[PDB]
């Protein structure tokens, strides 16, 4: 229920391949979409092939993934100067050894132990009894292709054209009866208009 | 059977600092449970700490907090550890087992470490 | 079995009397699965709300029919003229409580001139 | 921290029958005078209902838990605010995020936080003689409240709370679904007052709540309300007070059905596509009336059950143990050319083994292998110390 204003996307530079349009060609900021879900997250940024269709990755094996739909935005700008501690970025961290190919849109928050050996944690530490949470510890001087990157993905899920999330600056008065095309709330079509009750 | 070597131990004045080495020759290169163990005189063997091979995860027991930090080297296939605040009951023998695919706590011989002013 | 370097039995297009290539090889017969369709016999919604299910080729109140195993309609000794075809010379209808019956089709009024 | 208040008396549940409920439009779209099929999560035409005797002062004390099982279909007709909320969570502790739904006469508060849950949580209310009203003061249902993420407050929309005495003359409905990291709660209120427990009403629910949450859940419990009773110290009563209420319990399963729209866009009459042959023949034909004759439907196919394999056993008899046994080679200086081809080349020797280090690549499923023919298994004879394995 807002104005979206995707024109800001064309600003700045870097980012990455959209690789998800999946509707049809013409103009960008006309349709009202259905629901805009922003799920920005920060990874090592070494490889973003997991966010691409197919090509399951290490992080996406237990984290954000699009099963087969995508159609979204995978804009991901490179930035190492910001949110980088001089003595290692211990704030960012990730969870590992969580099963294999979990459900895409299902998040979990728990540690326990994967029990990959023979002796579980049983509420205490031990060998092969690590809680699945490893500190990233990004270093300000650790490579360029491995430095942390900022990536935000969008759900889209285009099924309902007349929705509330659209903010084109064009405004026109309503037509009662003229054989003209209509673009109300992102829905396009042609015909004649007639008023009735329902 | 697995070969484990431990060296550098001996007498140290109280509140010292030791740098022992555990050179693990090979080890199936599938480690998941690298950790050290101690056996105090007349005291049963207890867990000390552990270091993951696929991550920087280093769990520590309650009694070794702060004063104990262990590390490894994927290039060197070794296990180093640094000590602080040596107190008389820390006088015991330590070991560095290798727990891997099938490999149990690949036990070795350890080294005697003495914490006394004599 | 017939000869060593060739054992996969198959005769026309798809029977393939073998499995793939067992170490004991040799071939016996084929029976993976074989079953057919189904149709529903109704007399009319404004007439009744009960029906009769007729299967296509199933070795089954169950009544066997060469056209297919039909369940939900009993047969009779005699025969009448029918309008709901079933095939294989037998047809079903609605005869008065009230139930659907299936019978051998009658040819006509016999009379020797 | 927590006080255990349980009862040793237990009574098995009772079952009943459910008529035509559990129906909704597949999409938010609107349609008139056109028939359309539908395949999604619904509830069949005939089923059973499970409601517990939550009356204890004859008496029955039963406060069990219900597994999630991918959404639970609910319906209640409470009058004295018996069902207060629903606590969710596999472990029901501070390590898992739970849902706290509280409804009152002023505002509707929906909080999703990690409230600490005791063994037997229950909410109690009192009755002040001077004020001549009921309020809440025993907020002991939660011990700790941390990690607050969601907090929604709104006015009561579909709740009137005007009638002072209503003898089961209401029908509130809830639909629960946990798909794609969401927990949708659909609201539906229709006035009903009949003789039987379940009338023949039929009206689809209308979407009102689309709150998301991502977590694996397989267990939850429904909360309750208690009224304090003034008891003398020497009375020695049970100490538990409760009213009269019940709640249906059901579960979800994806099937396909049929819907028919009306001139007003509401499903008036619908046939159950997978109920019986008479309605099965209406799955293909788009009419609710059929004339006499033969009508074909979906074919009858028997799916196979046993699926097993029979692989070769001997073939070529131990590719490496015929001359080298498990592992034994000659002197290092003699690198004799010895290769075995057209053989099994199985890897039964390295499965158990003892220590060793291998070539540290194992590209395809390490330690599984045994899926490629390979040209040969030529094993050169040599011995090295092995400590310098990196060299
Ligand atoms: C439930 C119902 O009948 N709704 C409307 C009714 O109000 C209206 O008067 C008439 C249309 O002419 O039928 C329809
Ligand atoms: C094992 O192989 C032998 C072939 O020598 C033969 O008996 C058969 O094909 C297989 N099964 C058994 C049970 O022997
Ligand atoms: C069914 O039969 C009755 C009586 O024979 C007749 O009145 C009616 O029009 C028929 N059709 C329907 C749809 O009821
Ligand atoms: C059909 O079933 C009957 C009864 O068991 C059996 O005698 C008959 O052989 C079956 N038909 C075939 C083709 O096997
Ligand atoms: C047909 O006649 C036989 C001969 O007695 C009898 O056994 C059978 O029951 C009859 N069929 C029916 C449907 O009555
Ligand atoms: C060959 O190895 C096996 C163990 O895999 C065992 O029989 C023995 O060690 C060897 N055989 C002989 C005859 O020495």
């Amino acid at each position: 229920n807002c104005v979206a204003d995707y024109s800001v996307l064309y600003n700045s530079a870097s980012f990455s391949t959209f690789k998800c349009y999946g509707v049809s060609p013409t103009k960008l900021n006309d349709l009202c979409f259905t629901n805009v879900y922003a799920d920005s997250f920060v990874i090592r940024g070494d490889e973003v092939r997991q966010i691409a269709p197919g090509q399951t990755g290490k992080i996406a094996d237990y984290n954000y993934k699009l099963p087969d739909d995508f159609t979204g935005c995978v804009i991901a700008w490179n930035s190492n100067n910001l949110d980088s501690k001089v003595g290692g970025n211990y704030n960012y961290l990730y969870r590992l050894f969580r099963k294999s190919n979990l459900k895409p849109f299902e998040r979990d928050i728990s540690t326990e132990i994967y029990q990959a050996g023979s002796t579980p944690c049983n509420g205490v530490e031990g060998f092969n009894c690590y809680f699945p949470l490893q500190s990233y510890g990004f270093q300000p001087t650790n490579g360029v292709g491995y430095q942390p990157y900022r990536v935000v993905v969008l759900s889209f899920e285009l099924l309902h054209a007349p929705a509330t999330v659209c903010g084109p600056k064009k405004s026109t008065n309503l037509v009662k009866n003229k054989c003209v095309n209509f673009n109300f709330n992102g829905l396009t079509g042609t015909g004649v208009l007639t008023e009735s009750n329902k | 059977e697995v070969q484990l070597v431990e060296s550098g131990g001996g007498l140290v004045q109280p509140g010292g600092s030791l740098r022992l080495s555990c050179a693990a020759s090979g080890g199936t290169f599938s480690s998941i449970g690298m950790g050290w163990f101690r056996q105090a005189p007349g005291k049963e063997r207890e867990f000390v700490a552990a270091i993951s091979w696929d991550g920087g995860a280093t769990a520590y027991a309650d009694s070794v907090k702060g004063r104990f930090t262990i590390s490894a080297d994927n290039s060197k296939n070794t296990a180093y550890l640094q000590m602080n605040s040596l107190k008389p009951e820390d006088t015991a023998v330590y070991y560095c087992a290798k727990e891997d695919v099938g490999k149990p706590f690949d036990w070795g011989q350890g080294t005697l470490v003495t914490v006394s002013s004599g | 079995k017939f000869l060593p370097f060739q054992q996969f039995g198959r005769d026309i297009a798809d029977t393939t009397d073998a499995v793939r290539d067992p170490q004991t090889l040799e071939i016996l017969d084929i029976t993976p699965c074989s079953f057919g369709g189904v149709s529903v016999i109704t007399p009319g919604t404004n007439t009744s709300n009960q029906v009769a299910v007729l299967y296509q080729d199933v070795n089954c109140n169950v009544f066997q029919t060469r056209a297919g195993c039909l369940i939900g309609a009993e047969h009779v000794n005699n025969s009448y003229e029918c309008d709901i075809p079933i095939g294989a010379g037998i047809c079903a209808s609605y005869q008065t409580s009230q139930s659907i019956i299936a019978y051998t089709m009658s040819l006509g009024a016999e009379n020797s001139v | 921290q927590c006080v255990n208040l349980t009862t040793r008396t237990q009574l098995p549940p009772a079952y009943t029958n459910s008529f035509t409920r559990g129906v909704y439009y597949p999409d938010k779209v609107f349609r008139s005078s056109v028939l359309h099929s539908t395949q999604d999560l619904f509830l069949p035409f005939f089923s059973n209902v499970t409601w517990f005797h939550a009356i204890h002062v004859t008496k029955r004390f039963d406060n069990p838990v219900l597994p999630f099982n991918d959404g639970v279909y609910f319906a209640s007709t409470e009058k004295s605010n018996i069902i207060r909320g629903w606590i969710f969570g596999t472990t029901l502790d501070s390590k898992t995020q739970s849902l706290l739904i509280v409804n009152n006469a002023t505002n509707v508060v929906i909080k999703v936080c990690e409230f600490q849950f005791c063994n037997d949580p229950f909410l109690g209310v009192y009755y002040h003689k001077n004020n001549k009203s009921w309020m809440e003061s025993e907020f002991r249902v939660y011990s700790s409240a941390n990690n607050c993420t969601f907090e929604y407050v709104s006015q009561p929309f579909l709740m009137d709370l005007e009638g002072k005495q209503g003898n089961f003359k209401n029908l509130r409905e809830f639909v629960f679904k946990n798909i794609d990291g969401y927990f949708k709660i659909y609201s539906k209120h229709t006035p009903i007052n009949l003789v039987r427990d379940l009338p023949q009403g039929f009206s689809a629910l209308e979407p009102l709540v689309d709150l998301p949450i991502g977590i694996n859940i397989t267990r939850f419990q429904t909360l309750l309300a208690l009224h304090r009773s003034y008891l003398t110290p020497g009375d020695s009563s049970s100490g538990w007070t409760a009213g009269a209420a019940a709640y249906y319990v059901g579960y979800l399963q994806p099937r396909t059905f049929l819907l028919k729209y009306n001139e007003n866009g509401t499903i008036t009459d619908a046939v159950d596509c997978a109920l019986d042959p008479l309605s099965e023949t209406k799955c293909t034909l788009k009419s609710f009336t059929v004339e006499k004759g033969i009508y074909q439907t979906s074919n009858f196919r028997v799916q196979p059950t046993e699926s097993i394999v029979r692989f070769p056993n001997i073939t070529n008899l131990c590719p490496f143990g015929e001359v080298f046994n498990a592992t034994r080679f000659a002197s290092v200086y003699a690198w004799n050319r010895k290769r075995i081809s057209n053989c099994v080349a199985d890897y039964s020797v390295l499965y158990n083994s003892a220590s060793f280090s291998t070539f540290k690549c194992y590209g395809v499923s390490p330690t599984k292998l045994n899926d490629l023919c390979f040209t040969n298994v030529y094993a050169d004879s040599f011995v090295i110390r092995g400590d310098e394995v990196r060299q």
